[PDB]
């Protein structure tokens, strides 16, 4: 299981832009509560949790943290039985 | 299931039919020896009949004369091919001229008589349709309703019998039709023949290689005595094959070895894994050439399926096979005909497990662990049930040392019980 | 490092009794068996038998309706899809004849949202998709 | 974005025996029944009936009166109003023949606020508006 807490920044002249671009994001990322890593739609990530912090500053810190999860599998591999024969005796 | 090739007049040619618990001639086998596969009692006979390939079916045209100019209206054929002499004889109703009688003859015996009005269609279906019209099949020309002629005995001819020429390439048909199809046993039609006998030898051991081990039966010729006898059983050697070695009578023939073999085919079917004819009682009145204890001896050593009227009736001194000269690796329990199908029945199962168990498990020590357990188990069940005594299934090590990522080899060896 | 996946409880689609059922927050159901543990008189481990089948479910949420109230003890149905979405591999479970063990009439704290809770049992189950 | 609703349990109100009781913090009342499981002798799964039915109830809340205690165990009955305001599609159910099951004469502790808890029975109930 890998998990990331990645925070989000917008910047604009217009505050209230800032305002409506957050809650749009916000709503998109909780709707669609999963974000697809590569165009090949094999990985995911699992949203966990998406809090913004308005007070916070534009530039340094960042409105929006998103908390993001997703789980690999160990790629390993091993021969297989496509066939298997026996006799019999007495 | 025992595939009978019967050399019949009777039957369908180049197609596999069963029958039920329900030919005549004793010169066809659909009774001669038929009479021989159903009185083993397996549960169902499977037919197949063997015939030259100069043979085809009789045909009859007949024609109205409701009008003066007579036109073809319908024509009659034999059920099956056949060049006998199924006579037909048509006459006009003695009360209605619209209604035409229909007196049917296998030779020249009453089978079917009746009468239908003009149209041709209820004709077509009576005669197709009825009780006793099971050695006939009527076919329509055109859309009529006209009367026919008067016509007595109309034999219908064109073809060929079945018993025309018995020839190597005849019997393979019976082979080569057999092989879309799987059998509990199958056997030949009385002919002794070498060629014939070797050429199923061979068909049987691809069969092996493929694995269907149908259990074969075969039989000497009525001019070998013991000596040729035992020769031809030494000949072969197969687990799954069968040389009966003495003639027998059951109503009037001298049935050969081969002949008899049908019925020992049957008798070996229906008993099945439970029941062994080692000294079992046969429908057989009388079996020759007799054996005493040394020629019973040197015939089963040989790989003969004894038979002798050793007591009031006659009994099957051993269930043996052409294995019974076995080599040293294999034991004689292996020479049984009734352990043999028992090996099949367990090879069958086991490839049941085996294709339960396909890669999906890896080649490894717990993937062999698994499907070593689980057939432990099944012997462990067939023990429980009580045919198994004792069993050892292991790894196949000497096979399994080179045995590649994918191929994965094993081995089972058991012992059962047995039967005085 | 090959991918995986978790399926995650939100994607779960309750149809209870036809309708879709959009309140719901946990739903659990199990098939149970009487083991009918067997002592043998020569072998001395138990042996175990299916007996007899036995359903058990329930259902939390929040409460908008008094659906379940109104519904009585009557026999009704549930369907429970679990989605997934990182593969399209959704499952679908049908609950037979389910029927309520106790009406939830009323249930609610002064200070705090009103949630339904019900727990029942059903004939059978199947198995619709996997 | 189309709105929903969670009925607070704020919006309850109580009247007990006719009287609006405005002290209650949280209510709770189930209708129980007997499952009768039947075995039955060719199928494998277990059958339920409604058997009978047995109401329960309780209620806590601050204590203001001897209210519960003076009115013994004489039977009474329970409406429970709960209100919706986002819609406004309240709900009434009414208990009949509510009955204690144990009469709750002092409970108390000192450093503490004093409530009092009850529970009990009833005959039978109404959904007088959903």
């Amino acid at each position: 299981e890998i998990t990331k807490t990645m925070k989000c920044h917008v910047v604009s002249k217009n505050k209230d832009e800032i305002v409506k671009l957050l809650e749009t994001l916000e709503t998109s990322l909780i709707i669609d509560k999963r974000v697809r890593l590569r165009e090949d739609k094999n990985m995911y990530l699992t949203l966990v949790s998406v809090v913004e912090d308005r007070e916070s500053d534009m530039f340094t810190t960042g409105q929006l943290t998103a908390v993001f999860k997703m789980i690999g599998k160990i790629k390993r591999e091993g021969p297989t039985m496509d066939k298997i024969y026996g006799n019999g005796n007495l | 299931r025992l595939a009978m090739p019967i050399r019949a007049n009777w039957g369908d040619v180049g197609k596999v039919v069963t029958i039920k618990n329900d030919g005549d001639d004793m010169n066809y086998s659909a009774f001669k020896l038929g009479k021989l596969a159903l009185l083993g009692n397996v549960k169902e006979l499977l037919l197949y009949r063997l015939v030259d390939g100069n043979q085809k079916k009789g045909t009859l045209t007949l024609k109205d004369t409701t009008e003066n100019s007579a036109k073809d209206v319908i024509k009659l054929e034999t059920k099956y091919p056949t060049a006998r002499n199924f006579n037909v004889t048509i006459k006009s109703n003695l009360v209605d001229s619209d209604k035409k009688d229909f007196i049917f003859f296998e030779n020249t015996k009453q089978l079917f008589s009746s009468s239908i009005k003009g149209t041709i269609d209820e004709i077509v279906l009576e005669i197709n349709s009825n009780l006793d019209n099971e050695y006939v099949i009527a076919t329509k020309v055109a859309d009529s309703d006209t009367i026919l002629a008067n016509v007595v005995n109309q034999a219908l001819e064109g073809g060929n019998d079945g018993c025309t020429s018995i020839t190597n390439e005849s019997y393979l048909k019976a082979l080569e039709e057999f092989e879309r199809y799987s059998f509990d046993s199958f056997v030949l039609d009385g002919v002794a023949d070498e060629a014939l006998q070797e050429t199923t030898k061979a068909w049987v051991a691809k069969n092996k290689e493929l694995g269907k081990d149908i259990l074969l039966f075969l039989g000497g010729k009525t001019e070998d005595n013991i000596k040729q006898i035992n020769d031809k059983s030494k000949s072969f050697n197969d687990e799954n094959i069968v040389n009966v070695g003495s003639s027998a009578y059951y109503e009037n023939i001298k049935y050969t070895p081969s002949e008899v073999a049908v019925y020992i085919a049957a008798l070996s079917v229906s008993k099945g894994i439970t029941g062994s004819i080692c000294n079992a009682k046969t429908i057989f009145e009388e079996v020759e050439p007799r054996l005493s204890q040394s020629e019973v001896k040197e015939c089963l050593k040989s790989g003969t399926l004894v038979l002798d009227f050793d007591d009031g009736d006659v009994i099957i001194v051993d269930d043996v096979n052409t294995f019974k000269k076995y080599v040293d690796d294999k034991n004689e329990a292996m020479g049984y005909i009734s352990n043999i199908m028992f090996i099949n029945t367990i090879n069958k199962d086991t490839s049941l497990k085996r294709k339960e168990f396909v890669g999906k498990i890896f080649n490894d020590a717990t993937g062999q662990t698994t499907v070593i357990c689980a057939l432990k188990k099944y012997f462990e069940e067939l023990m429980s049930q009580g045919i198994i005594s004792e069993f050892n299934v292991d790894i196949d090590t000497e096979l399994q040392a080179t045995a590649k990522a994918d191929e994965f080899y094993w081995k089972w060896d058991a012992v059962k019980v047995d039967v005085m | 490092i090959e991918e995986a996946s978790f399926l995650n409880g939100s994607d779960v689609v309750i149809l209870i009794d036809g309708v879709e059922e959009l309140y719901m927050e946990e739903i659990k159901a199990d098939f149970e068996q009487d083991e009918q543990s067997i002592k043998l008189l020569g072998c001395q481990n138990e042996i175990s038998r299916v007996g007899t089948t036995k359903g058990s479910f329930s259902l939390n949420g929040y409460k908008t309706d008094s659906k379940f109230a109104k519904l009585g003890f009557r026999s009704f149905e549930i369907i429970y899809n679990l989605s997934n979405s990182e593969t399209l591999g959704y499952e679908s479970i049908r609950l037979k004849n389910c029927r309520l063990k106790k009406l939830p009439l009323i249930n609610s704290k002064a200070g705090e949202i009103v949630k339904i809770e019900v727990e029942g049992s059903f004939r059978g189950y199947d198995l619709l998709n996997e």
